RNA sequence: CCCCAUGAACGAGGAAUUCCCAGUAAGUGCGGGUCAUAAGCUUGCGUUGAUUAAGUCCCUGCCCUUUGUACACACCGCCCG
RNA sequence: CGCAAGACGGACCAGAGCGAAAGCAUUUGCCAAGAAUGUUUUCAUUAAUCAAGAACGAAAGUCGGAGGUUCGAAGACGAUCAGAUACCGUCGUAGUUCCGACCAUAAACGAUGCCGACUGGCGAUGCGGCGGCGUUAUUCCCAUGACCCGCCGGGCAGCUUCCGGGAAACCAAAGUCUUUGGGUUCCGGGGGGAGUAUGGUUGCAAAGCUGAAACUUAAAGGAAUUGACGGAAGGGCACCACC
């Protein structure tokens, strides 16, 4: 019995899309299918900075930062919990969120 | 079998920045003892080094790199010339956001000098204040006049001009603030750089104009 | 590239983390200096107001 | 041994350039061109496991041998391209990256700037070993 | 049961594994049951009396949601040449 | 640091677009083409849907070249296992890519024929048109332009709804079906035997289309409900569990 209205994930108007390939498995899943999750963190980290402040000349300078697109075909993203089972009425909410913006002081 | 530590033989060179570029006393770096056998001079004349144009201006100027090549050398002493200007990877990776049309248009073109660049531009439509649809793209239309737009300038503004007023140009990012006004009669844009330039062809030699630019 | 001895006084007992749950988290008031404070680890029992001798003065631990 | 200048001020300067992946960290200052090294060694050299090729620790005692010979030679001072195995490979950081960095800042070189360069492709080549994915 | 004699292995226990938070673990004797006789037992009792978590869900076990299930004599279940 | 080859067009990129469907993201030019809208243009029934016939049709495979970068159906290797011809590592094949022919099939799924009308709320968004003594952007005012708000078409959809449907899951179409009748086309009549035998047909080949029976058997199957159970997710609780 059909279990998700979107099916997988949201095509509807295609038939087709170019399929990427999971940044865990290598798999491989249509682009409207799979799990994406951007990915922007500093150079330098938690502690480092005030070395890296420190040892620097220059007077601040101002952390560059790594940014990274993932994508996860559905069993790396279930597997490593990026998204968990969610009951036959939770699978509904698109939505997201928190309730700080966990950035230092969070878990 | 023990032999010859290489540093214990290596020769220090001050790497120099053109004119007009700011400080000039880039840093330095370590060629081998000039041997008949052999051109410390040679190991030495086409290097490249790519310096932040923050260390060269002094600053805004976090992202923005210049790409400084070795033209040639007097004791001790190496006059560099514009090589390329790039814009790193946070900065670039940090404007790509979504819901917003990302717009590219790069020429290539020979300067009044005889230099052959490539030199693109880049544009990302914005929303404005009382918008209410959450994206903000642009139209097919729209993006074709404003790339039209770009392209124009950037020949129009490297055409006249040598080497050194596109470099003298770029810092004060003068080509931006153009297009930015060339462009807002047609769709609004935030962001906007000449965020490359590559060099394609060099014209021959010449110590003349380099030792203007330098010494 | 390093070595010194750090002394810091406990100022708040966090809870307990190890899955067997025998490490408590602590926060420490840094007795040389109080302008500092930070998050460490501990094996033993501990109790507000006693003191820790930090070998890695950084770091600042969290799960595990 | 021996250095640019006397210089109670400014540092020489070289590039740092580390590449982390996992199962290995290299550490490496070279001339601010390139074309001449000075003083590499890897995560791996300082311990002994292949499993413990790429951990942090390694990482660090990597960063003090190198830092040593660099400060030992000449560097006063060095800009750093930290690296992913990158190409189709997982664009992420390898764990001892970080800790290099640590270690060779905390030993009281100086730094100067920062950008990534791990390649990253205006996407093909197909990723290796095919479509059902890597199953495991 | 005693008396003598003969005077063994065992000089600290691998794979494993039980049980336990305060009069508790452990040492230590006694009494009751069996009983004619017969305690290395069980079954309490006082005596001497610590080390050690003070918690948590990792392993294990069981119940708690959510979820999947061709199971329902219920995974010790229902399977292919 | 340069250069060569072949591959591919990332981020931007969406319950977003177009295309009959299969499918389709670099720039620019040429070539014809396709829908929507606007339209007091033109024709006067031109029209709906379809045996037979026909166009297109992902992938693999096949014919001959180009080409083989990348990765790799087979093989040979290293590990793992009681066994391992596998998963896992490595080497690496046809092949992937491209051209001219084949081939006609994919859970080619929206698993939902196509066409027409009628029955219900709200807000998005691609697009066209329309309206505003609304905002912002300019010059001397402009013509600009992008927006906000509203209106109307036709897109892909979504959301909430004891209309109503359905066995339910669900469904604004799967509604207007016992109060059973708008047009037309196709396939099914318990499950296995079987997409099998056999003849025809198409194919170079691999195979495709049409398609039985004898016999076998009382359930095959669907949906929802609940446990049991999980080397699924959050859960707990106990020294018969750990610490």
């Amino acid at each position: 019995t059909k279990k998700r209205r979107n099916n997988g994930r949201a095509k509807k108007g295609r038939g087709h899309v170019q399929p990427i390939r999971c940044t865990n498995c290598a798999c491989c899943v249509p682009k409207d299918k799979a799990i994406k999750k951007f990915v922007i963190r500093n150079i330098v980290e938690a502690a480092a900075v005030r070395d890296i402040s420190e040892v620097s000349v220059f007077d601040a300078y101002v952390l560059p930062k790594l940014y990274v697109k993932l994508h996860y075909c559905v069993s790396c993203a279930i597997h490593s919990k990026v998204v968990r089972n969610r009951s036959r009425e939770a699978r509904k909410d698109r939505t997201p969120p928190p309730r700080f913006r966990p950035a230092g002081a969070a878990p | 079998k023990k032999v010859v530590d290489p540093f214990s033989k290596k020769d220090w060179y001050d790497v120099k920045a053109p004119a007009m570029f700011n400080i000039r006393n880039i840093g330095k770096t370590l060629v081998t003892r000039t041997q008949g056998t052999k051109i410390a001079s040679d190991g030495l004349k086409g290097r490249v080094f790519e310096v932040s144009l923050a260390d060269l201006q002094n600053d805004e100027v976090a992202f923005r790199k210049f790409k400084l090549i070795t033209e040639d050398v007097q004791g001790k002493n190496c006059l560099t010339n514009f090589h390329g200007m790039d814009l790193t990877r946070d900065k670039m990776c940090s404007m790509v956001k979504k819901w917003q049309t990302m717009i590219e248009a790069h020429v290539d073109v020979k300067t009044t000098d005889g230099y052959l660049l490539h030199l693109f531009c880049v544009g990302f439509t914005k929303k404005c204040n009382n918008q209410i649809r959450k994206t903000s793209y642009a139209q097919h239309q729209q993006v074709r006049q404003i790339r039209k737009k770009m392209m124009e300038i950037m020949t129009r503004e490297v055409q006249t001009n040598d080497l050194k007023e596109v470099v003298n140009k770029l810092i004060p990012d003068s080509i931006g603030k153009d297009i930015e006004k060339a462009c807002q009669s047609i769709y609004p844009l935030h962001d906007v750089f000449v965020r490359k330039v590559k060099m394609l062809k060099k014209p021959k030699f010449e110590l003349g104009k380099l030792m203007e630019l330098h010494g | 590239r390093v070595q010194p001895i750090k002394l810091a006084r406990v100022t708040k007992v966090l809870g307990r983390t190890g899955s067997q749950g025998q490490c408590t988290q602590v926060r420490v008031e840094f007795m040389d200096d109080t302008s500092r404070s930070i998050i460490r680890n501990v094996k033993g029992p501990v109790r507000e107001g006693d003191v820790l001798t930090l070998l890695e003065s950084e770091r600042e631990a969290r799960r595990l | 041994s021996l250095g640019p200048q006397v210089a109670e001020g400014e540092n020489v300067f070289g590039v740092c350039h580390i590449f982390a992946s996992f199962n290995d960290t290299f550490v490496h200052v070279t001339d601010l061109s390139g074309k001449e090294t000075i003083c590499r060694v890897t995560g791996g050299m300082k311990v002994k496991a292949d499993r413990d090729e790429s951990s942090p620790y390694a990482a660090m005692l990597a960063a003090q041998d190198v830092a040593q010979r660099c400060k030992e030679l000449g560097i006063t001072a060095l800009h750093i391209k930290l690296r992913a195995t990158g190409g189709n490979r997982t664009k992420t950081p390898g764990p001892g990256a970080q800790s290099a960095l640590r270690a060779l800042a905390r030993s009281g070189m100086k730094i100067g700037r920062i950008e990534d360069v791990t390649p990253i492709p205006s996407d093909s080549t197909r990723r290796k070993g095919g479509r059902r994915g890597r199953r495991l």
